[PDB]
């Protein structure tokens, strides 16, 4: 776990390799979990068919992970501004686009871009403003 | 009612006994001269060791010695 | 049911939650849960229709394995602390088990699959008990142990439930299952504030009980398990159309009615505790719940669906009345909001 | 008051209303005359500045 | 607990046997009877947050 | 009203039942002089003789009991049934569906009298026998296939709950002789009815109703001659042994629930109003609202029995 | 009745609302402190009854 | 929360300590609301059961308006206590742990210099 | 009238007397509680 | 030996793995009856004569036997060859060894030492299970009452379900 | 004990995986379900026995008494199912979809 966290430790826009690798893993992990629920429920017809679906979901998710990581890191590199929700949005923007392609739908890319990017941007803001998620009870 | 028990004693002569001894055993303890002793004969048994208390001189009853006339003397359990 | 059996069962279904609540020795809390499991199964199959046996056999397996997991937590604690009860020191995994298990008996989040299906095959009446007098027991166990449970998991089960409940409800047209889905959702809010302010869980429950109990006795007054069936309410009994309208919008969070308070104070407590991430997403999809509530509103009240000719025959005959509880629980529920400060 | 009991509903509301709005004053009467701009000293045989 | 019908009624059907230092049959103290005592007479009047 | 309280404290149906206490239906063609037999058998064992279900049987059942206006009673005409078969508006199916609801009310009222008073029941044609009219109607162009399915669905949903007729009587007279019986009775609507349609009605009984019920209940077939001799038929009923049938398992604790059902008319026909939208059955919201907003304004109907002052109810302010 | 009544009424309304506001905020700080501190009557979580221990002569030395 | 407080009455409704607090005026708007809340329950019942809405069950109407209200006085009497305990508890802590809740000096605006953003 | 008479035509006179009488017991206990209460409050505090 | 318990514990896991591969309804009943025998033995190891025998008396022949009984009546349709399961089961037999192995090298360990009967009075009586189980009638008489209702309302629950 | 207590716990998890991965016959499940109760009964009895905590031995049995009835209910549902379908396969229990 010390791993994933590393993504945040190094300043954004720097060491994109690590960023892309980490982001790709998270997506892939989600892919596995997502495929699992998708196979446990709404099962397949043959073991192979399901192994394929696991692969499909895993790769698609890994891809959205990569492009998000790559775009955000590079956008920051090229733009030279490390702290900017916009970097992430461009990244989320891209991530959605990959999802759209994998699903072969321009429309999905639309919602995907907006919704996904917005979400990622909010993550950046969240980190920048020190928003706390799942907080301990401090009442 | 009393003559209904007469066929139930001729035919079905089992449940009668089973509801005549089910109960008999609930009234024998409440009405016996000797039911007091069951919680007492069972209370006398020294399974674990009796820890002695330190003497202060403020305790007259506590029998100083195992053979003092004082203390829980059961001349009851004997010839109960 | 030989009225004697009816008494024994009903007593158990009622001794079941009560032992849980009263006792502190967890073991005695487990058997309280166990009784409830044993007492509910006979009533569930009263019609003994083929759907029913399916319902009970699912409810029982889901309930039984969860009961065994809760016992394992108590057994493990016994070896990590001689006590028969969770303490500050309790291993975190020990408590998380209890959360998952108890979240299965209550049917929250990723374990929300059994409830909609058992709510579909049981009568409307036993539906209420299965939804509201069987949630009191497990929740009691959680509320007692709140200081020790994890804020992260609860929140995830909370948010998930809200979403699953909402999304599930949108598609459903069977009423029993629309309610099952709502209960999953409301149950979610309840478990969201447990780690922070248990006292509000007990409000978000009562209000749910004071809202759902009138709503179901409404569904059964005409025994309609279909929206199409409840839509002809205007012909079968016109007066309940007004309150059915407000109670369902009350079940969702719309502001003038009593239903806003549970969501409002839960949001106030979560923001007081800084979960302005979590609270926001919950409130937003909470709005999805009202969409399916209002879609039903449309069919039952705001628009008059066409009825069959035989409906005139049922009008002729005097309609067996709805118990008084409906009224007292419809009003105390649709409009108590002006009295919120004292409720909390 | 017969057949006219539905004409004296709203009017009565007004009176009750005025009864409350003059009662709210009674509650919010701190700083009765303790305000800075309007802190005159009580004129002879006058109980309080504003009621 | 959630509804303390036990303290109110004064009955103690569920409290007498919750810890290892409770009355054991025939006064056969369990292992640790010494400690648990020392760890619960300590945390008595001090709430958990400060029993921890 | 009857409740588990009453059941717990006495009030058991079992102790109110006697040999003469049975559900006996007599079924025949459009004209079997059935009415007489029933009233005759009724007179024999004091059986409450229920009349054949009618369009306004429910209105006679409820409140004042004065006959309702046709549109209030579902706008059904047996008269129009005959003069306009295969009508565009489908009055014939609406007539049949209302008839099934009426006998459902009659059968349930009959069962309530049977389990409460303990007096046996004679109700002429029953819900079980109603299907013969629809079978014949579908056999000719009167009703279309789905119409049939909708009636069958209502029948499957409601009829099983009620216990079967103890015995069924069959007053049979041949297809030709009923039409001459029809010819002399005066109404012209009964006259000119299809001989083939009457053929399909009695054939449907012989092919389906009597064999089916031949196990569920003691069917007593009687030819016309045996008929018109209530004494003999009555004798035979008193002769048959009420053994075979589902009635054997009706313990008191089982009857209670059945009683509480018939005790609630709103439930008896709950499934009669199922939201299946076949076009003939549909009220329609605008017409239905007017018909309800008009039926509900009739004196004594605006409010529940006992509370409407128009008909002379009093004490409303304390009820 | 006058300008005097509303000015003095509005100041009374502000004092109630100002005092209510200060207290509501202090509650949130007190409630943060007692939860973590556990040194105040609120948030005093339970530990087992001392009344149920048994300091009576056991059956073995060294309890 | 407030449970676990010293002296807590394990199952009591309103401890006698609540005697010290003023009793709720019977005409307290709230109790009067509960009354109206009640009358409506009554009227609603009549309606759902199809009875003359206002002219029926004039005995029930009373049971309702008088049951709800009865409940109120004794509930409000408590909720009032609960809130009152909350202050006893809250104010006390502010003192017993004074340093944590220190009095603050607010510089007269003369001294403080909030920046001025011009609208222009 | 009605072919099937109402069950409610002449009032359930018990339901009146436990409904009316119950409410009058409520008040006499409620009003009592208040004045009694006011006193306890006055004496328990200064006045 | 000293590994008196471990070995047994290992056998208990094997029986549970057999029930877990869900073998034919009655072939596995045997499996339970096997691990129930095994669990009966372990408890005896620690001195719980009564508690132990109890299991061998109630779960073994009472519950389990009734279970298969019903299997025979239904759900013993005896329509995957259990042999395939035995094949897998064999895999687990040693697959579990793998799980243990990692911790085996990691190592308590070296069989089982004094990790049983921690403390026993080298003198004294009345120290024996069944004195504790008999607290149902002194100082723990609420567990006894609630168990009663379980079985008692059990009768009524079963018949009602059966009917 | 610490070592053994592990085996029993994993036995309960292996029994957990069993009841959470059905396959055909239900009677298998119920049977598995029981495998847990045995593992819980064994673990509760074991620790109670090495803690010399005799005040708690009541529990090891209360666990079994409640578990037995629990199973009684479970089997009556099972008999009810192979009376309505006669094959007791978790496979046909899908009407509620
Ligand atoms: C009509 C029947 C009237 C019967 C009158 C009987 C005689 C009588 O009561 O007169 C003396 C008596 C004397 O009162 P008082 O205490 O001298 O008045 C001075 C108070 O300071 C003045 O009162 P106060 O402001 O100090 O009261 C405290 C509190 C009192 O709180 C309340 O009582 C709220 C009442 C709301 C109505 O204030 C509030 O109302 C806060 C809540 C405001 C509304 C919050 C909710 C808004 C959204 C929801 C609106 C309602 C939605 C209902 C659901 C949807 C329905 C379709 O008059 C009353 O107490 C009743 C006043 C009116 C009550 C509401 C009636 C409606
Ligand atoms: C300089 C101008 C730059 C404009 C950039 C944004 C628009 C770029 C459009 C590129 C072409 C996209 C396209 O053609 O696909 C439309 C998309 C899918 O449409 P579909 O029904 O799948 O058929 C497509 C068959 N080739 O259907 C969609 O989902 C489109 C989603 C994106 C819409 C972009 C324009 C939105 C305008 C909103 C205005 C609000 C005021
Ligand atoms: C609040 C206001 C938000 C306003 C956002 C406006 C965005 C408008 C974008 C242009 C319109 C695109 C659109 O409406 O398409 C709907 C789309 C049609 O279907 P299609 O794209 O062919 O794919 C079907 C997949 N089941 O239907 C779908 O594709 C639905 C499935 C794809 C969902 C894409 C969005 C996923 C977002 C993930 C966020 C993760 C964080
Ligand atoms: C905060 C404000 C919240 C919103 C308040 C306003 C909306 C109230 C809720 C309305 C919800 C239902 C809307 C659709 C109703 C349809 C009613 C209908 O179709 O008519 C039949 C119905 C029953 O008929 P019946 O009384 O038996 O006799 C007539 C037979 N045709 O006829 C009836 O039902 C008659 C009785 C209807 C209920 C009367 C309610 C009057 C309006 C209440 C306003 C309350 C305002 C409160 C303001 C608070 C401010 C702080
Ligand atoms: C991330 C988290 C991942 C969690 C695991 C997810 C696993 C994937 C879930 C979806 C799998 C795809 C759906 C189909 C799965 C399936 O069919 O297997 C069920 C299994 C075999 O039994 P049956 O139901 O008859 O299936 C035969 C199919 N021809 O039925 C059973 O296996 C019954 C139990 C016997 C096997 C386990 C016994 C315990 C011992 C296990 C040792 C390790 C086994 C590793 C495999
Ligand atoms: N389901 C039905 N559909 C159409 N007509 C029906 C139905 N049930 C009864 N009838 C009508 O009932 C009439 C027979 O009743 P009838 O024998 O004259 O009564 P009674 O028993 O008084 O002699 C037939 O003309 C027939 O049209």
């Amino acid at each position: 776990k010390r791993f994933f966290e590393s993504y945040h430790e190094v300043p954004d826009g720097t060491q994109c390799h690590r960023k892309t690798y980490i982001t790709t893993a998270l997506g892939g992990i989600c892919g596995i979990i997502g495929s699992a629920y998708s196979v446990s429920l709404n099962p397949a017809d043959s073991t192979l068919e399901a192994v394929a679906r696991v692969g499909r979901y895993t790769f698609t998710a890994a891809a959205i992970g990569a492009m998000f990581g790559l775009t955000t890191c590079v956008s920051a590199q090229v733009r030279e501004k490390p702290d900017d929700p916009l970097n992430y949005f461009i990244g989320g923007c891209a991530g959605g686009l990959t999802l759209g392609a994998r699903t072969h739908s321009y429309g999905t890319a639309a919602m995907g871009c907006v919704y996904m990017g917005t979400a990622a941007a909010l993550f950046k803001i969240g980190k920048l403003e020190g928003w706390e998620l799942f907080p301990t009870p401090k009442v | 009612i009393s003559a209904f028990l007469k066929n139930a004693w001729a035919k079905e002569p089992v449940l009668v006994v089973s509801f005549s001894v089910w109960g008999l055993a609930i009234i024998m303890p409440m009405i016996s001269p000797y039911t007091k002793y069951a919680s007492m004969i069972n209370k006398a048994t020294p399974y674990n060791y009796p820890v002695p208390v330190r003497d202060d001189g403020n305790m007259p009853d506590v029998p100083s010695h195992p053979q003092d006339p004082l203390g829980p003397s059961l001349d009851w359990l004997k010839n109960l | 049911m030989n009225p004697i059996t009816l008494a024994i069962i009903y007593f158990t279904i009622f001794l079941g939650p009560v032992i849980t609540m009263s006792s502190t020795n967890l073991m005695l809390m487990w058997v309280g849960l166990e009784f409830s499991l044993l007492a509910i199964i006979p009533m569930l199959i009263n019609k003994k229709n083929p759907r029913s046996t399916e319902a009970a056999t699912k409810y029982f397996v889901t309930q039984a394995t969860a009961s065994m997991i809760i016992l394992l937590a108590i057994v493990l604690n016994y070896k990590q602390l001689g006590t028969w009860m969770f303490q500050q020191q309790t291993n975190g995994l020990i408590l998380n088990m209890t959360l998952m298990a108890l979240s299965m008996k209550l049917g929250l989040a990723p374990f929300h699959f059994w409830l909609p299906e058992v709510t579909q095959g049981i009568p409307l009446h036993m539906g209420l008990i299965l939804l509201t007098w069987q949630k009191i027991a497990p929740l009691s166990i959680l509320i007692q142990i709140y200081p020790l449970l994890n804020s992260t998991i609860i929140l995830m089960l909370a948010i998930t439930s809200i979403f699953m409940g909402a999304w599930g409800g949108l598609n459903q047209t069977q009423m029993r299952k629309i309610m099952a889905y709502s209960s999953i959702a409301h149950m979610g809010w309840m478990l969201a504030i447990l780690p922070y302010n248990p006292s509000l869980t007990l409000l978000n429950l009562m209000i749910y009980i004071i809202l759902t109990a009138p709503m179901f006795m409404a569904l059964m007054l005409n025994n309609s398990m279909t929206i199409n069936s409840i839509s002809l309410l205007w012909n079968k009994t016109p007066a309940m159309l007004t309150m059915i309208s407000l109670m369902l919008l009350s079940l969702g969070g719309l502001p003038p009615l009593t239903g806003f308070l549970p969501k409002w104070i839960i949001i106030t407590e979560l923001m007081k505790n800084n979960c302005l991430i979590m609270a926001t997403l919950m409130a937003m999809m909470a709005l999805l719940n009202l969409f399916f509530y209002t879609r039903l509103i449309y069919s039952t009240s705001l628009t008059m669906f066409p009825t069959n000719n035989n409906s005139k025959m049922m009008t002729h005959q005097t309609k067996t009345k709805p118990n008084l509880m409906f009224s007292t629980l419809a009003i105390m529920s649709t409009m108590t909001l002006p009295l919120a400060p004292q409720l909390i | 008051l017969r057949e006219h009991w539905v004409h004296i509903l709203v009017p009565a509301g007004f009176v009750f209303g005025c009864y409350l709005d003059r009662k709210d004053d009674e509650k919010l009467t701190a700083f009765r005359n303790k305000s800075m701009l309007f802190q005159r000293e009580l004129r002879p045989n006058e109980e309080v500045t504003w009621k | 607990p959630f509804l303390d019908i036990q303290k109110k009624l004064g009955i103690s059907l569920d409290r007498h046997f919750m810890f290892l230092s409770a009355e054991q049959p025939y006064k056969n103290a369990a292992r640790c009877h010494a400690f648990e005592k020392e760890w619960i007479e300590c945390a008595h009047g001090i709430g958990g947050t400060r029993a921890k | 009203r009857y409740g588990l309280l009453a059941a717990i404290l006495g009030d058991k149906t079992t102790k109110k039942l006697h040999e003469y206490s049975r559900v006996i239906t007599v079924d025949g063609n459009i004209c079997s002089g059935k009415n007489k037999l029933a009233k005759e058998i009724a007179q024999q064992l004091g059986m409450k003789h229920y009349p054949e279900a009618g369009i306004q049987y429910s209105s006679t059942t409820t409140g004042d009991g004065r006959p309702l206006d046709i549109e209030f009673s579902g706008s059904c005409s047996l008269e129009k049934f005959y003069d306009d078969p295969k009508s565009n508006d489908g009055n014939s199916y609406r007539l049949q569906s209302w008839l099934y609801a009426s006998r459902l009310l009659q059968y349930a009222d009959a069962l309530e009298h049977l389990l409460s008073t303990g007096q046996g029941v004679v109700l002429e044609r029953s819900i079980y026998s109603d299907f013969v009219f629809l079978e014949a109607m579908y056999n000719q162009g009167y009703i279309r296939k789905q119409c049939v399915d909708h009636y069958n669905e209502i029948k499957r949903l409601t009829l099983p709950e009620y216990l079967p007729p103890h015995a069924v009587i069959y007053i049979d007279v041949p297809v030709p002789e009923v039409q001459s019986r029809i010819q002399k009775k005066g109404d012209p609507h009964e006259m000119k009815v299809t001989s083939a349609y009457l053929q399909d009605i009695e054939n449907a009984y012989k092919k389906t109703f009597l064999p089916k019920m031949s196990e569920m209940c003691e069917v007593l077939v009687y030819d016309s001659w045996e008929a018109e001799d209530p004494t003999k038929v009555v004798e035979d009923i008193e002769y048959l042994k009420y053994n075979k049938g589902p009635w054997l398992k009706q313990d008191d604790w089982t009857f209670h629930y059945l009683r509480m059902l018939v005790q609630d008319k709103t439930e008896v026909l709950n499934y009669t109003t199922i939201p299946v939208y076949l076009p003939e059955i549909t009220i329609g919201a605008h017409q239905g609202s007017r018909i309800y907003n008009s039926f509900r304004e009739l004196p004594g109907r605006k409010y529940a029995p006992g509370y409407n002052a128009e008909v002379g109810d009093k004490w409303i302010w304390l009820k | 009745d006058g300008p005097e009544k509303n000015y003095e009424k509005t100041l009374a309304i502000l004092q109630i609302e100002s005092e209510k506001a200060e207290l509501r905020l202090k509650e949130q700080e007190v409630r943060r402190l007692m939860r973590a501190r556990g040194d105040g009557p609120w948030y005093q979580f339970p530990t087992p009854e001392k009344e149920f221990i048994d300091h009576s002569p056991k059956a073995t030395p060294d309890n | 929360m407030m449970n676990g407080r010293p002296g807590h009455e394990p199952l009591k409704f309103l401890p006698d300590e609540a005697r010290s607090l003023p009793p709720p005026k019977l005409n307290d708007p709230r109790l009067v609301y509960m009354g109206l809340l009640g009358y409506c329950t009554g009227l609603m019942d009549n309606m759902l059961r199809m009875r003359p809405v206002m002219r029926a069950g004039l005995h029930r109407q009373l049971l309702f308006v008088t049951s709800f209200v009865f409940a109120g006085y004794f509930y409000l009497k408590r909720q009032n206590y609960l809130y009152a305990v909350k202050d006893h508890d809250m104010f006390g802590y502010i003192k017993l742990h004074p340093e944590d809740f220190p009095e603050k000096e607010k510089k007269t605006y003369a001294e403080i210099l909030e920046p001025f953003h011009p609208v222009r | 009238f009605y072919v099937r008479e109402p069950v409610n035509a002449k009032p359930n006179w018990l339901a009146v007397g436990l409904s009316v009488g119950a409410s009058v017991f409520m008040w006499i206990y409620l009003i009592q509680t208040h004045n009694e209460d006011v006193l306890e409050y006055k004496r328990r505090n200064g006045l | 030996m000293n590994n008196y318990i471990f070995v047994l514990s290992s056998l208990f896991l094997v029986g549970c793995l057999g029930l877990a591969l869900k073998p034919s309804p009655i072939y596995g009943g045997l499996g339970l009856i096997v691990s129930g025998f095994v669990g009966c033995l372990m408890v005896l190891g620690f001195g719980g004569s009564f508690l132990g025998l109890m299991v061998f008396l109630i779960y073994l022949g009472g519950m389990l036997v009734v279970f298969g009984y019903t299997t025979a009546m239904a759900t013993e349709e005896y329509p995957g060859s259990n042999w395939l399961i035995l094949g897998f089961l064999v895999l687990g037999v040693i697959m579990e060894v793998f799980l243990i192995c990692v911790l085996n090298y990691y190592d308590l360990g070296d069989g089982l030492g004094d990790w049983l009967m921690y403390e026993v009075d080298d003198v004294g009586v009345m120290l024996e299970g069944g004195i504790g189980v008999a607290a149902m009638y002194s100082c723990a008489t609420w567990m006894m009452v609630v168990a009663g209702w379980s079985l008692f309302a059990g009768i009524f629950i079963i018949i009602e379900i059966t009917r | 004990m610490p070592s053994t207590f592990f085996n029993l716990t994993m036995a309960f998890s292996l029994s957990l995986l069993g009841t959470l991965m059905f396959r055909s016959h239900l009677m298998s499940t119920l049977l598995c379900l029981e495998g847990m109760v045995l593992s819980l009964f064994i673990m509760t009895s074991v620790t109670s026995l090495n803690s010399n905590s005799m005040s708690s031995m009541p529990i090891p049995i209360t666990i079994l008494v409640f578990a037995a009835c629990e199973a009684a209910v479970g089997l009556a549902l099972l008999v009810k199912v192979s009376n309505t379908y006669g094959t007791d396969y978790v496979q046909n229990l899908n009407l509620l979809q």
